[PDB]
């Protein structure tokens, strides 16, 4: 099962402050350490700090400005990082991981995309992309769906809620006037469409949406 | 604190070749190095611990070696699923530290794009905007040009493009080009074409649709 | 004996930026490094001890980090009171040793001088000498020219100038130019002017007084 | 209170010899070390030696010509550095500092400016600088006073004996034909002058002077 | 006596797998280690692994792709290296050597030339080279014999099965269309030929040949 | 793992000179270095162990020295039997490791080749092929040219050459050039000559035989 | 074995200046360095032991300092008797080792030679040979030219010169030029002159004697 | 007194072999080591080996060709170095020195100049150099004497057997057709010559000479 559970997302205003959570399952020892690791986009991994829950002792990277304060609820197996007084510098995916006290990170969360913006949450508009009747075809057909006008990042996009994985491209969002936008491609054999249904599922954790959208041909 | 240097920063290699990633430490750390893999938007995944010890789940293609200040991660016969960033990390002395990372890139055979043009949806139009999407898909090498022409005349306003990193299914690249106007402006034209220019052909691959 | 190298020797930075000073040792010294601050004519003041341990009195802007041979002093958001030389020092092995030092310099907004010309005092004249003083005050950047003219005609004899280092109240610079003659020679002229030429204006700022 | 007390100044002739003093207050331990540190002008700090008073054992920097001999009177809490047979090389501010045997210098004296010269002590002449009646004014006014014909360095200059600190510039002395000279600026609101008094106090420790000088307008 | 005995040769097909043997004589201790060392042609020595027979614990070079698996029969004093799934990379002379647990290789085998080829074993054709009747002579005469059309390497070539060693040149084989070929020279005093017999002996271990060939003058 | 660097890679020296081979380790290894000798197609042979300890069998010409990271193998008065590759190897830390090797080469006096041409054997001809062999023997320096002429006319088809490495009997070099035709083609010519061009003479040394 | 590097190899300095000689070791050796002095044809003399410990006999001008890998010998106010080679040597690890040495050279005021020409002795002539000796003495700087003229005509045969190293009495240099002929050849000329050309004068200093 | 006594000189033929001696006085301990050090001309010092006499254990520099064999007669306090099979490489001054087992060389011999030559010992001819009657003079006068036709090196030259030391220059020998030659200068006040006698003493240890020679004016 998923050993470490973190929120997909958090938006924060400049000078404001956020509390990330990291919940754990599987074998818990009192000798276990939870670590937090920051990754700014298109950058590397940066150790921030660690805590040992069965106590509450925590240590921090001294080589960076100290934004963090770590804590744990030993009852609910949850670790928390208080990130306080953030700036745009502080925007990043923050992972948590678990180390059994023997120095490596066996297991990691999926991480929380933290966006520091004055701007406002906006759910995404989703729209099919079936091809025009003029377009001829091969032994394969390419369908797709277009996620736009959203903020903050991220979104995840699936094809038939996991079952369709071979043949899928999601592109990076592009930001313009404070709304991200992207598209996702999928390619099935033409003989499997539209008899066999094809649907793009789209999660946006910052507004807690998750909308399906079927791709039918054009009327 | 221990500095971990990873060279080179980018490592291009051919399918099936043996490949090797370096990680040099700023002082002797025994074999307390561990190597991680992070795919595009993945989280990291432990591959090798204590410099050479296998993990379960991990293809035997992956091994590690070294001790002291010089460590190597090696992959016997690279393949598409290996396209990722590779990090090293030390537990020899506090604080734990990470290397700056190395990206693996596979040189594959040349491939021409598969182009697909997409009209706006009637759903979208309702709300008072119109975006036409072209997908330039599964080509190699990464460099490509997309041209938009409206009713025979090239347009440059309102276009956003996005390119995927190399793909772990087939070492190819892909691109989406998105043309965005109002309903007003989409209404007063007939023919949209996305043209694509790529090493693999002297003739562009062009794809068009008409509203009428 | 342990050599402590500080780079760079001069560190120019913008108000409010995070700044970092380096101190490398010639062999591994744990965390037995300590950092001191010395303002213009101040004595030194301990800022950080054992590489990262806070001292009471010291703004939390100041932190330190490192161990082994590489140490860093950092200031979160620099500000005018930080203008100083910064030294590192080791207690790991005898004798204790100091680094050669790094000066912090803040690039601020441009500012034009405030000029002020001063006649001799009647006290001074009594004793048989006369000095006229011009103050070129609170300007940025440091480069400036002062010209003396007597009765419309530039004089170069008998002038001494002195420039202050950057100022911890406002990161500006200042200058004093002092023109010294006998009573005899001061008596046989009417009009003294100190002229000042500075980046901030194409026109010089000029200041004059007449004895008659 | 001021933990370490050193003379402002000492003049010495080439080949002559001087005894600097460093007196201590606050918590004294028998495990305490007093250090001496030399700083030539526009240069760095140079460790010279150390002594532990509750004993009299002293060690010296071996990397330099040995000018120093350290001693202490454990009764009067004073440490002494005998600098002997000096040259102009040896002209410098010498600090003393105190280290609790744990390797850092918590506390420092203000240091003694030692000048090695054939030349002769000369107290300073002080003279106002109020502005001429022709000069117009802002919401602030700049007054100043001019310290000249002195030797050796240094002098300190205050404005209303400490109370006026915001708005003050003292310039570096310039030496010409064996007398230093400098000026000090101060800037108050024009509406506070001359109703509210403004006075430059000036200490020259090598001749033990200390003269006030009020700044009135010009008759 | 010859302390370590290895086959001269083994041919293997791509993807196939071979078992090399290394048999030992002389003083055997239970504290002895047998090592294997690879040398690709015109390259250096590369440590592959070691085993201690009186146990069966074996260690391998971690810095290379692991082709090897080591074992021993403590009864027959033989060590074995299983080289598995070879490619042309893996073609090389593999030595075994013996180390008494004190870190150096006192004694080495002669090594096994391992060739990884799709091609087929071919014994060698041997042919004299006596000089033509037109050729005049010195106080020395040069005879020789020509080993050709063989595969795989190697061959050894002797002159009167060891007794003739001064004056002998064997040249490196050259490969063309999957058969190696070479020649070997010998130079005796002219007055010792052909009264005193002269014969080239030629071993090709991959086909287990070993043919003599006398060198008479030309009829 | 310990890196052992051997410089230089090739070492040319004159007969009887004292010669020295270097082996530098990537960290301090006491005196746990051992030196081996490998002649052309020989297996290796231990020469010196623990950096300086003699072995029995080995001429006292050979000694070793060094400790820490710098080691030297030396030969007092080099001679022909010394022509070989020389390797170093460490046992200080696991795994054992070898240096990349140094080849010894002796510069000797110039010597002209001894040429010898050889008709095919009647044994060979039987099977339907014919190879004529020229030996260019015991010359110095290694550079030499062999020319084949058939009935006065230079031929280039069907020739294979092979050169020996320097020879441990006399520091000379040797070469074999082998001309291979069918019986058919060997039958329709009379005169074969192997010509040899070498520094030692302006005139080529030429050797010929006729079938008729 | 421990390598001891001495820089610079030659150290020119002015009378009375403080001078410093460096000795760097190839690994950390505590303070087990010792410094020796060797004058021209002297044997060596211990100056400083264990890096800084005085020896009795040695002027207090001499001190030493350093520990680990960097050591310094210093002389407060150099003077003529200090002209020598200076060696360092380590006892930290076997075998003991010496540095390659540094020569001290004092730049002094310019001085012109004192020339002196010397006829053969009657003792010498007896045995059937004749040598005339010119001494070019106590000059600075070392470069100088000596010319021989016989009866107005420059001779170059039969002349041997020898130059002293810098002199520990006065930092000057000296030179002897010796002209050697048979009695036969010395007999058939009248006037020998040794001419000397030196920076200090545009006119040569010339010295002559006549047999008649 | 002179703690360590070595011969001035030894000549040896190529392939021949010599035994140098080093005799000791002053405090002898059984814990004392005698060292030998080689200095080729215009080169540095090179440690050769050491012995501890009160035992006979000796160690040698392994970084050089081993010419030496050390021994001692504990009875006569003498140490010996057997230099065997020498070449011209081996020509040099060899010192001995004594180290009390604490790593430095307190005390050194004067060293033995060892010359390896086919050539033959030749005592030196000595000849005055008083000035010609034409030569005028200062407040000082320069006399000298000329040592020639000798082999091997060295010679020492004194002026009144030690008493005259201020004002003396001995020049380096120059070698021509297998005989060294040199001169030595001396400079006294002119008023002290020739009333006060002036004499050059000249030792050549390889032939065991030592000849005085007075310097009178010219008849
Ligand atoms: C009894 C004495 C033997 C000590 C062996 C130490 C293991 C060393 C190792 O290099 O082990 C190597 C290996 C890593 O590859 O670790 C392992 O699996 C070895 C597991 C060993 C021990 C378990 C951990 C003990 C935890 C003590 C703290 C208890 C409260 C928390
Ligand atoms: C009982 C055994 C435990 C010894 C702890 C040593 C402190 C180490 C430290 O790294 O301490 C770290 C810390 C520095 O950050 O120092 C501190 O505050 C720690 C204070 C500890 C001890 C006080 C000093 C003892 C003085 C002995 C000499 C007495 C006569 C003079
Ligand atoms: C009793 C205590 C003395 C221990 C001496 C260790 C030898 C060190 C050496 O540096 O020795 C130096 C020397 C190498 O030059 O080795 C040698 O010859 C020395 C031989 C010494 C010992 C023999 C090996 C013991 C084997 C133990 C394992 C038994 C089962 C296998
Ligand atoms: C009782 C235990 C104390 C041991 C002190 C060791 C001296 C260390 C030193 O760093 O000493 C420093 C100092 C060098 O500067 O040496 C010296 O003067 C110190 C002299 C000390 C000892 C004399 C030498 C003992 C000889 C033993 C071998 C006897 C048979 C030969
Ligand atoms: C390799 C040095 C040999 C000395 C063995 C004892 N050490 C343990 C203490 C470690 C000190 C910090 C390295 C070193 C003690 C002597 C100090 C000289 C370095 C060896 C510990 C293993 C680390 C060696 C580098
Ligand atoms: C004997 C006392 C042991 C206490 C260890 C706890 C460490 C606390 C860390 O700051
Ligand atoms: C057992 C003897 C201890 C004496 C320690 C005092 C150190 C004096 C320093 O020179
Ligand atoms: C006390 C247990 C000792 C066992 C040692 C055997 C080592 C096995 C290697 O993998
Ligand atoms: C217990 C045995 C001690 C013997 C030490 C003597 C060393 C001899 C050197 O080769
Ligand atoms: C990816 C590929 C091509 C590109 N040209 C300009 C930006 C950019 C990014
Ligand atoms: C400070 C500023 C400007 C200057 N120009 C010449 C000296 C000097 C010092
Ligand atoms: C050895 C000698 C000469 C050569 N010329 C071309 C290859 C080659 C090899
Ligand atoms: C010393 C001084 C000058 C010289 N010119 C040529 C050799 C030589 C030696």
């Amino acid at each position: 099962q998923v050993q470490l559970q973190q929120p997909g997302a958090e938006l924060v205003k400049p000078g404001a402050s956020v509390k990330l959570s990291c919940k754990a399952s599987g074998y818990t020892f009192t000798s276990d350490w939870i670590h937090w690791v920051k990754q700014r986009p298109g950058h590397g991994l940066e150790w921030i700090g660690e805590i040992i829950p069965s106590y509450g002792r925590a240590n921090y990277n001294e080589k960076i400005q100290k934004k963090a304060t770590l804590t744990a609820d030993k009852s609910s197996s949850t670790a928390f990082m208080q990130l306080s007084s953030l700036t745009s510098e502080d925007s990043a995916v923050y992972y948590c991981a678990r180390e059994r006290g023997d120095g490596y990170f066996a297991v990691w969360g999926a991480g929380t995309t933290v966006t520091v913006s004055s701007a406002k949450t906006t759910p995404p508009s989703v729209y099919p992309l079936a091809p025009g009747s003029a377009a001829q075809t091969n032994s394969m057909v390419t369908l797709g769906c277009l996620v736009k006008g959203y903020f903050p990042e991220p979104v995840t996009v699936t094809w038939n809620s996991g079952s369709l994985s071979s043949g899928v491209h999601t592109f990076p969002a592009v930001l313009q006037s404070d709304l991200y936008t992207l598209s996702s491609s999928v390619t099935v054999p033409s003989s499997s469409w539209p008899s066999e249904t094809v649907t793009c599922n789209v999660a946006h954790p910052a507004s807690s949406t998750k909308v399906d959208k079927k791709i039918v041909p054009r009327d | 604190d221990i500095l971990l240097t990873q060279s080179p920063a980018i490592l291009s290699v051919s399918p099936g070749e043996r490949v090797s990633f370096s990680c040099r430490a700023s002082q002797s750390i025994g074999t307390d190095i561990h190597w991680y893999q992070q795919r595009t938007n993945g989280s990291p995944r432990l591959l090798i611990k204590y410099a050479s010890e296998s993990i379960s789940g991990i293809p035997s293609r992956f091994s590690g070696s070294g001790s002291g200040t010089d460590f190597t991660l090696s992959i016997n016969s690279v393949e598409s699923e290996d396209i990722a960033n590779y990090y090293c990390q030390q537990s020899n002395r506090w604080p734990f530290t990470f290397g700056s990372g190395t990206k693996l890139e596979i040189k594959r055979a040349d491939a021409a794009p598969t182009v697909s043009i997409f009209p706006p949806s009637s759903e979208q139009l309702t709300s008072g905007g119109a975006s036409v999407v072209c997908f330039l898909n599964n080509f190699y090498p990464k460099d490509i040009n997309v041209k938009w022409k409206i009713d025979g005349s090239e347009r440059q306003n309102g276009v956003l493009n996005s390119w995927t990193d190399q793909d772990s299914k087939d070492s190819t690249y892909s691109m989406s080009s998105t043309l965005t106007l109002t309903k007003d402006e989409y209404e007063r034209h007939n023919s949209y074409t996305c043209e694509a220019t790529h090493k693999t052909s002297t003739s562009p691959i062009v794809k068009s649709f008409n509203r009428n």
